[PDB]
Formats: C-alpha cells, structure tokens, sequence
C-alpha cells in the first residue's frame, strides 16, 4: 500500500543530464529515507545514494558526489535522483527504494518499478508492429503459434503483453536483437489450440515508453 | 568499501533440491554490541525490481516460504533454497547495510537443469511477412523454434533452395522456469523487392532432438 | 562499528 512510482524511461546524449523523479505514497513521506540504487543491463546494483524525505539531508556514494544530486518536494512526497556528465557506463536502470526499512515496530523493503536510462547519441524511434498470423505453417500437434513482430525501435525496451495480460500462458517474447541501422527489433510468440482461432480473439499490446509508442495490433488467420 | 563477493557466479540447480549461494563480505559485518549481522538477501526476477528475502543475515521477510534460509555469520554468509520450484529461479544478491556506500555483491544466478536427462527437439513454426509490412517495402520472414532443450540449435535459411548469409537474426529466450526449455526466433529480411523474386522460403533446423534436420517452408 | 547513516531507515535496535 506504500507506493514508489517513479518518472518514465529515457534517452540522453551523452555529457547531458537526467532527473529521475519517484513519488511516494502510502507513508509519511517525512519520516523515512529514500535511496536510489541503479544496474546497469546485467550487472550488479550499485547504490548511488539516499534523501530523507522530511529532514532534506543526502549521502551521496563517493562514486557519484560530483555527478549526483538527491532533492526532494515534501509536499509533493517526490524524491529526485539528478545525473549529469552522463557517461557511457550511465544506462542503467534507476531506481528509488525504501531500502530495507527496519523499525523497531516492522521491516519492509519497498522499490519503484525503476526507470531506463540510455546514455546515447541515437535518437528514440517507436516501433512499427506487424502480426505474426496463425496459418497451416504455424502448426504442429493440434496447436497453433502466432505473434507479433516489433521492429525498428530505439531504445530498449520495449514491452509485449496479449489480450491486456490475460493470456500469459505459452508467451515467449524474445530478447531483441540490434539491427546494423542499430534499430532494434523482436517477436513475441504464443501457442494457443488451433481448433479456437474462429472463437479466440488474440491481441498483442505493445509498449515502447522512449517514444510513448502504444499498439494493440490483432493477430487474426 | 565493503567489498561483497558471491559464489558461485550462476548455480543449475533441479526442483525440490538444495541450492547454495555463498556470499563473504572484505570486512566483518557482525556487530558484537547487539549480535546483529548487516546483511540482506534480495530476490530478483528479470524486468522487476528486487525482493528482500531476508534481513540481518537469517531474519525471514514476511511471505518468503520456509524453504528458503539464511545461515552464517561474520564474514562467511549462505542462502540455501532447501526445494527448488520454477518461481525460486532467479538472480540472488547479498547485500550489506553495515557501512556506506552501501553494497551488493555480484549477484548469483540460479538457473534450473532438467533433473530428467532427456532432451526435447524445437517445434517449429513458420511465418510469412505480414501484409502491412510489405506494404512498407520490407519482408520479415520469422522462424520459431519453440520448446527445445538443450538451447544449442542451429537455423539455417534457405531461400529457393540456396543456403543464405547475412540477412538473418537469432534470438532465444532465457530459460523457461516451468519447462526448463528454450525458445529461439530467426528472422531474415530481405527487401519487399528482394522477396518478390522468389517463391520458397525455408528454415532448416538442426538440434539435438531430432533424429534429422527438419525443414518448414512456405511458398510465397 | 556500523555505520547507523549508512541506511537511515535501518534502526539497529534488537
């Protein structure tokens, strides 16, 4: 019930900037501390630093003191992560975090769902969708794949649900692959039984938040 | 700079059995005034913020199952999943809160291997470019591979019956926590000019599974 | 000793 929700993906060219926000909810925001915690695709979380959301003071990793700047809004309940200089090894995602809070009363550990930050000179491109029909080539056993092609799209990620996150079962959505445009592209598959492909209706809702790019494309024989 | 360092890197481990993540921290992080250990263990799923699973080394995080434990102390820390299920796999983080800057270590994977020894063959699935891309002037041609294990496979596209190179990508999926099984899907674009001139497509899959490579064509 | 700044939202009271 205690929210963290922080501001949306971004691209920024390299030596810029970029402020995270991450409003806070479900708590008195005075009363705790909130850290901001970044990985890079892959690799460990590197603490960067934490606010306290009443009293203002920050501690900031060494690794970011020249670079890093944590402010907060007490009205407003939001923390703000700023990165400046950003260098190559900036893209990551950022998130904020009421790292584990151990009062003498609970301990809960509370995290925003994180915001991708690409450091690039490319510029955000939202992808084109195309389906992936079901057909006589596309079945095997009494079952039927079919899909959807997201392609030429800047930066990662993008995401793929079917019929609004009510069909999850047999979904495969692959990793993307980088185009020599250096464009990226994937597909997102599902097998479902042939015999229902007159009854069922399957629709891929693709999300690309760089460019605020939505698609619900229907994927019919 | 308390330095965390995980072991191992990555752990296959199969369903209801023991999976060990050891985690030693450069410095003791047992304060003796209270008898207390900094350490958390966090849980992470792909795409998902982390979990804590556990604070001050061994105290449970309401909800996380009694299969999963803490022990050790000091330097030397250990998470032992007691029985392995598919919603356990992911990548696990020893973390100390002992002294700034606050640290991670390098995270373990924990990976699931098919306790059965059998090995499943692709099935695999064809599709032609969709019609709304052809209308922009390109041809995307998916293969799919679908439910193999192990993920070493081969696709090979043909195109008039002559082997291509240099207009197709792959890419599989991470494991299947259900299935232990991979997915993989090859793409190959050609211009919608360059697809107009011939009539048959095909991949050609060659995996441990299949007794003989199988082809899936279509003619355009 | 511990760091108690290291995380404020950590009170290290048994």
């Amino acid at each position: 019930q205690v929210h963290l929700v922080q501001s949306g993906a971004e691209v920024k060219k390299p030596g810029a900037s970029v402020k995270v926000s991450c409003k806070a909810s479900g708590y008195t925001f005075t009363s705790y501390a909130i850290h901001w915690v970044r990985q890079a695709p892959g690799q460990r979380l590197e603490w960067m630093g934490w606010i306290k959301g009443g009293n203002g003071n920050t501690r900031y990793s060494q690794k970011f003191q020249d670079r890093v700047t944590i402010t907060r809004d007490t009205s407003a309940s939001t923390a703000y992560m700023e990165l400046s200089s950003l260098r190559s090894e900036d893209t990551a995602v950022y998130y904020c975090a009421l790292l584990t809070v151990i009062t003498p009363d609970d301990a809960f550990d509370i995290w925003g769902q994180g915001t991708m930050v690409t450091v690039s000179s490319a510029s955000t491109k939202g992808p084109s969708v195309f389906p992936l029909a079901p057909s006589s080539k596309s079945t095997s056993g009494g079952t039927a794949a079919l899909g959807c092609l997201v392609k030429d799209y800047f930066p990662e990620p993008v995401t793929v649900s079917w019929n609004s996150g009510a069909l999850t079962s047999g979904v495969h959505t692959f990793p993307a692959v980088l185009q020599s445009s250096g464009l990226y592209s994937l597909s997102s598959v599902v097998t479902v039984p042939s015999s229902s492909l007159g009854t069922q209706t399957y629709i891929c809702n693709v999300n690309h938040k760089p460019s605020n790019t939505k698609v619900d494309k229907k994927v019919e024989p | 700079d308390i330095v965390m360092t995980q072991s191992p890197d990555s752990l296959a481990v199969s369903l209801g059995e023991r999976a060990t993540i050891n985690c030693k921290s450069s410095q003791n992080i047992l304060y003796s005034s209270n008898n207390k250990n900094y350490l958390a263990w966090y849980q992470q799923k792909p795409g998902q913020p982390p979990k804590l699973l556990f604070y001050w080394a061994s105290t449970r995080e309401s909800g996380v199952p009694d299969r999963f434990s803490g022990s050790g102390s000091g330097t030397d820390f250990t998470l032992t999943i007691s029985s392995l299920q598919a919603e356990d796999v992911a990548v696990y983080y020893c973390h100390q809160y002992y002294s700034s800057p606050l640290t991670f270590g390098g995270g373990t994977k924990v990976e699931i291997k098919r306790a059965d020894r059998t090995v499943a063959a692709p099935s695999v699935f064809i599709f032609p470019p969709s019609d709304e891309q052809l209308k922009s002037g390109t041809a995307s041609v998916v293969c799919l591979l679908n439910n193999f294990y192990p993920r070493e496979a081969k696709v090979q596209w043909k195109v008039d019956n002559a082997l291509q190179s240099g207009n197709s990508q792959e890419s599989v999926t991470e494991q299947d926590s259900k299935d232990s099984t991979y997915s993989l899907s090859s793409t190959l674009t050609l211009s919608k000019a360059d697809y107009e001139k011939h009539k048959v497509y095909a991949c050609e899959v060659t995996h441990q599974g299949l007794s003989s490579p199988v082809t899936k064509s279509f003619n355009r | 000793n511990p760091d108690p700044n290291a995380n404020p939202n950590v009170d290290p009271n048994a």
